[PDB]
């Protein structure tokens, strides 16, 4: 079954906007925005426990990128938590500096078949 | 709830009402003397409960009841699941928003609905 | 103050990109002999010279000497290939990058508005290393109290008196209009300079009337979504427009839409 496409409950001012909360929104659009490390911490969470999209966790990972995506139409911040943060990346990734884990799940054969073609 | 004396007397003035007169009027029963009121004002009383003195104490009344507690939400910082949830307007909007607080002790994170 | 004269826009805007960029200093082109010899000659061959500088591919320490050994179309553009010569402006905590007129697909709000194209200008809030602003750069967190409570930093304060206040590049002050869904989210905003003939709010009100919309994010939502690119075709009156009905489910206690921004079309439309 799919998941719930209920948002959050809209938020309505008492007055007319007199041009300056939508500048305290546009800055704050910058703080606590979490969109583009939520679907990294979901692919690595996929690779690293099996039975991927199956626990809790992955569902909580895409009720939060639900929630940064609609945070664009309605002011809900995505409240990433601490201690979801992957810290640790696949081989298939740019971050060098980063600690690299050796991954056996299909993007790691994928990647190592794409290293052998290419050496 | 109000009361003054005359200075005919310095006795206490009843309010009435005449029908004739059509304007509030004060006079006394023990001397003859009727004078002109003032503000049209015959009661005022601030409410209060303070009904039950020197009892409110020892059984506990309930004045300010607790807030509800929940372990169905999860905290984001912590991974606690106890937090307090209550609704109250925001800065500016309008409505009844949930909020959420954190009953870790080492926490002390509060996030809206 | 230091020039008082007539000198034009687009030559001094044109060098104060040469100075941003690093190619010549501040004080190499404020001298009185620089500025005499570029306010009267012709405009072409001055933008040519210009752009030729600025293609240098080391500094340049005289531009006075470079200088003396050197020595309409736009709506057309626009009805064919929507091409404008947009400013894009980089605002950075220590200074402000200006990258020039570069060319870029015009807008729906261009069109209609084609007479003042210098004084749109598009301006991003990066870094020193032009890249994305840190969360901690913004608001850092501290606990004080029972409850952490966020710290706005200096830059939040910078930030807020920049869009407020406005930028003001020679005789213009650009002023805030209205930032895309795209836009929002590489913290990119559009300006436009206030003119005598129109401002900032009358092109604001001939977009629409946003006092209907109580929300702060859907009230910038639309009035930043009529800013993509699209090909001009003919105009229709609003009095052949229908109104029909739309359909809904409600199963299991949930509101189910079918018909959320579907539409109906005719074939002759379709051909014009
Ligand atoms: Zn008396
Ligand atoms: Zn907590």
């Amino acid at each position: 079954p799919p998941m719930d496409y209920a948002g959050s409950r809209p938020r309505l001012m008492d007055h007319d906007v007199t041009l300056e909360e939508i500048h305290k929104f546009f800055v704050d659009y910058m703080i606590s925005d979490t969109l583009g490390v939520i679907s990294t911490a979901h692919l690595v969470h996929a690779d690293r426990d099996p039975e991927k999209a199956r626990s809790q966790k992955c569902l909580e990972l895409a009720n939060l990128h639900s929630r940064a995506v609609d945070f664009a139409k309605t002011g809900a911040p995505a409240e990433m938590p601490y201690a979801l943060k992957p810290r640790e990346f696949p081989d298939f990734l740019e971050r060098f500096e980063k600690p690299t884990y050796i991954s056996e799940s299909v993007f790691g054969k994928l990647y190592r078949a794409v290293k052998s073609s290419l050496a | 709830s109000t009361m003054k004396f005359c200075r005919e007397c310095n006795n206490i003035l009843y309010p009435k009402e005449d029908k004739e007169q059509k304007i509030l009027l004060y006079a006394c029963r023990n001397c003859d003397h009727q004078e002109v009121a003032d503000n049209s004002c015959v009661y005022r009383n601030e409410v209060h409960h303070s009904v039950s003195e020197r009892t409110q104490i020892l059984t506990d009344v309930a004045s300010d009841p607790t807030l509800p507690r929940t372990k169905a939400v999860r905290c984001s910082k912590c991974q606690h699941r106890e937090a307090v949830f209550f609704q109250a307007t925001a800065r500016g909007e309008e409505g009844m928003t949930l909020f959420f607080v954190c009953c870790n002790p080492n926490c002390g994170h509060r996030w809206r609905e | 103050a230091i020039l008082g004269l007539e000198f034009p826009y687009e030559i001094l805007f044109q060098l104060n990109a040469l100075v941003h960029a690093q190619k010549i200093s501040l004080f190499a082109a404020s001298d009185m002999e620089l500025i005499k010899i570029l306010r009267g000659m012709s405009l072409e061959t001055a933008l040519v010279i210009l752009k030729k500088l600025h293609q240098q591919s080391s500094i340049c320490y005289d531009p006075v000497f470079f200088v003396k050994t050197q020595m309409a179309s736009a709506y057309k553009r626009l009805t064919e290939q929507n091409i404008m010569s947009c400013q894009r402006a980089y605002v950075t905590p220590s200074k402000i990058y200006l990258l020039g007129p570069e060319l870029e697909t015009a807008n729906y709000v261009v069109k209609n508005f084609a007479e003042h194209v210098s004084d749109f200008m598009r301006v991003t809030f990066v870094e020193e290393d032009w890249s994305k602003l840190p969360a901690n750069a913004l608001s850092v967190n501290s606990k004080e109290g029972y409850f952490v409570k966020p710290s706005r930093t200096n830059i939040y304060n910078r930030v807020l008196s920049i869009l407020g206040e406005g930028i003001t590049v020679g005789p213009k002050r650009f002023e805030f209009l209205a930032f895309s869904a795209s836009q929002l989210r590489g913290n990119s905003v559009w300006m436009f300079a206030s003119n005598e003939k129109v401002k900032a709010e009358d092109i604001r009100e001939w977009m629409g009337c946003f006092r209907k919309i109580r929300s702060i994010s859907k009230c910038a939502a639309r009035m930043g979504q009529l800013f993509s690119a699209s090909r001009q075709t003919l105009i229709v009156r609003a009095q052949d427009v229908e109104q029909i009905p739309d359909i809904e489910v409600t199963t299991d206690g949930a509101d189910y839409c079918f018909s959320d921004g579907i539409g109906k079309i005719s074939l002759a439309f379709a051909k014009q």
